[PDB]
């Protein structure tokens, strides 16, 4: 009854997507996936395939995606098909959920954090050119139009999800004209939201704070100062790249992914990945589709399978396989259907 | 003899901890004459911001420096006097060592990490301007020659201090041309030094791996394209801004030693600031100058106090004044 675009990507992407649907199959989730196989590494990439995806999004308005790999020989990531997608979908707000999982013990337990950063400018605006025999110049842009959009999105997210306070992370002490503009655009849109606390912090301090005492923050909004560095730092607090889920939003489109996307994110072989990040984002996606029963059910099945400690993958300190772990979440998700009351 | 060194007390919690390290050095009979000089933003004739002349003639004479933190307007105003200070004396290596403190327990055990960052290019290319209304453009530049000088520094540091591994921390997947050059130069110096093991990682990988397990890392080398936020991540591993020290190293034995932390406005003037950072930078300066015995003495005094835990300070374990903490170290050094 509900069509969703699926984009398995490269790497273990196809295994994770197979986990999402064998779980969704076990839970009778009323979702039909439209798969597009867009891989530049396997020679299934072209701008006609990009357009077929925007067509699919113009109808479905919701997608769950992997990571489209880019070949580092003759291509930087800015011209990768993973960037052309986000530009053709005009995704501008990246949303990472840094939330602890009871039973996966780390050094930062009982943590509940969300990171909002802008996704269309700053680093992803970089233009590089050679000015001399051995001198490289990088040009970056910040704009008020894109700072207002991300600060408004942050406070909208903060109220819509019942979050308490919103911290604006910046480096306007040394990037005075650039990031003071973002800082100002934030303080302006904060006056329109009196029920939400608001504070700032210099980016140097925030990173130290995230690892020293992350419990202070609640929602972090920041510009694309340094790319996905903070999302990757924060995702380490809570288990790492195999558990942290992510979503990217547009004015109209919602794209649900994983939160830590360093190039070696789950660079593992044919049956070793953790489906938790993907499965949690799938459940976050179902919530967005207002299937709050199924959304809640999947998420409780996965959160409970890792609280018992029976089936654990390598990253979580365990010897089980990606098929072992999904077959256990399907076992628990079919029990949770037959005995729902 | 008795060597002198330029002291810049700085702004905020600067004058307190400056006084705190001077006393521990007085209490240690340390052969050092402080030349107290002030650096504020005086604006030159052609509008180009310049250091105070009294401060520059002081540094040129002594070629050694211990400075507190400097206020930099957190919105608009003068450009950072620290970027200005680092470039006017061409201190192209910023060395930040994170080692755990044995007395102070933290969620992370036995970290030993040196972050070598290039200290003059990158976002220290101070050109940043307005294109059209509500559109700001920033121009950063990295040169070939600086990339080579910091990679050579990094490998020499790994050798002088008996470190087994060097890791180039880059974003060459995203900033092709810049970091492609830095890796290009890092790789050449690595071929001339097979004794040091070399590898490269993407910075976003490193940040995630670091907060999960710092024991994988040794010395890390970086361009100034991503700021100093890797060593800020590292600062939290061992106890925060009250303990992590710094050094800005230049050629011909010129250096200005400071701490990673800032002016600390919220605690400034309340006599609650931690002077371990500036103290540990001053033992960095001492070992730089060859005063090894005064160094080990002052450093043992500092750690043995932290280990006693009796008179700690608010950023660490419990409430005791910066004055109280500096005194129990002074008591320790003399005995
Ligand atoms: N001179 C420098 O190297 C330097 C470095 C960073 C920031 N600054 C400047 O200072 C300001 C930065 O202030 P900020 O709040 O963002 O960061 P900060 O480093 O000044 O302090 C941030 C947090 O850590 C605390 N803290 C810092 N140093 C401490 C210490 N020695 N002992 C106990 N607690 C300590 C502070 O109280 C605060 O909670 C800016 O103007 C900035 O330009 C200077």
């Amino acid at each position: 009854s509900f069509p969703v675009t699926m984009l398995p990507g490269d790497g273990v992407g196809p295994e994770l997507m197979h986990a999402v649907k064998e779980v969704f199959k076990a839970a009778a989730v009323p979702v039909e996936f439209q798969e597009h196989h867009l891989s530049e590494v396997q020679n299934m990439a072209s701008e006609e395939k990009l357009e077929q995806v925007l067509s699919s999004m113009k109808e479905n308005k919701v997608a769950i995606i992997g990571k489209i790999h880019t070949p580092m020989e003759y291509k930087g990531e800015l011209a990768s098909y993973d960037m052309r997608l986000r530009r053709k979908l005009d995704l501008f707000a990246n949303v990472v959920h840094v939330k602890s999982l009871p039973g996966y013990m780390t050094r930062h337990n009982n943590l509940d954090l969300v990171i909002i950063r802008e996704q269309t400018e700053g680093e992803y605006s970089s233009l590089e050119h050679e000015s001399a025999r051995g001198v490289i110049e990088c040009l970056k842009i910040v704009t008020r139009a894109k700072s207002q959009r991300i600060a408004k999105f942050a406070f909208d997210y903060a109220t819509k999800k019942g979050r308490g306070k919103v911290t604006a992370v910046h480096k306007a002490n040394i990037m005075k004209l650039g990031d003071g503009l973002f800082l100002q655009c934030c303080e302006e849109v904060a006056e329109l939201y009196p029920k939400i606390k608001f504070e700032t912090m210099i980016i140097d301090n925030c990173c130290m704070q995230l690892v020293q005492n992350p419990y202070q923050f609640d929602v972090l909004v920041m510009p694309n100062l340094y790319g996905n560095i903070i999302d990757n730092l924060a995702a380490g607090l809570v288990g790492g790249a195999g558990v942290v889920p992510g979503e990217s939003y547009s004015a109209e489109y919602a794209v649900f992914e994983t939160g830590a996307r360093h190039p070696f994110a789950q660079a593992v072989g044919r049956n070793i990945a953790n489906p938790t990040a993907m499965l949690l984002s799938a459940s976050n996606m179902l919530r967005h589709l207002n299937l709050e029963y199924h959304s809640s059910m999947i998420a409780d099945a996965v959160k409970k399978v890792i609280k018992v400690g029976k089936v654990r993958t390598s990253d979580m300190g365990g010897y089980a396989t990606c098929h072992d772990f999904t077959e256990e979440i399907c076992r628990r998700v079919k029990d949770l259907d037959e005995n729902l009351y | 003899g008795v060597q002198t060194v330029t002291l810049i007390p700085g702004d905020g919690i600067g004058p307190e901890i400056s006084a705190a390290v001077m006393k521990i050095f007085d209490a240690a009979k340390a052969p050092i004459q402080w030349e107290e000089r002030n650096v504020t933003a005086i604006q030159g004739p052609g509008g180009k911001w310049m250091i105070p002349s009294e401060a520059k003639e002081s540094m040129d004479k002594n070629k050694m420096g211990l400075k507190g933190p400097l206020k930099t307007p957190i919105a608009a105003g003068h450009p950072s006097m620290n970027l200005l200070l680092r470039k006017t004396f061409d201190l192209y290596a910023n060395v930040r060592p994170c080692v755990s403190i044995e007395g102070y327990k933290t969620p992370y055990t036995d970290v030993n990490i040196v972050t070598i960052r290039e200290n003059t290019e990158g976002e220290y290319s101070g050109i940043e301007h307005v294109i059209v209304d509500g559109v700001v453009q920033s121009i950063k530049l990295i040169t070939e020659g600086a990339s080579k000088r910091i990679a050579e520094f990094a490998f020499e540091y790994a050798r002088n201090n008996h470190r087994s591994n060097v890791t180039a921390v880059h974003k060459a997947n995203i900033m092709r041309m810049s970091d492609g050059l830095f890796l290009q130069k890092c790789r050449e110096v690595a071929e001339s030094c097979k004794d040091i093991k070399f590898n490269e990682m993407y910075l976003d990988t490193v940040c995630l791996n670091m907060v999960q397990d710092p024991s994988q890392f040794d010395v890390l080398v970086m361009p100034n394209l991503y700021g100093d936020i890797l060593s800020d991540l590292c600062a939290g591993l061992i106890g925060g801004l009250g303990v992590t020290p710094s050094g800005n190293i230049g050629a011909n034995g010129v250096a200005i030693f400071e701490s990673v932390h800032g002016t600390a406005p919220d605690i400034a003037g309340k006599d609650m600031a931690n002077p371990t950072a500036l103290l540990l930078s001053a033992v960095m300066m001492l070992r730089h100058m060859g005063l090894f015995d005064h160094a080990a003495r002052i450093e043992a005094a500092c750690f043995a106090t932290i280990k006693d835990g009796k008179s700690l300070t608010k950023d660490l374990g419990g409430n005791a004044k910066c004055s109280d903490f500096t005194e129990e170290i002074c008591r320790r050094v003399k005995d």
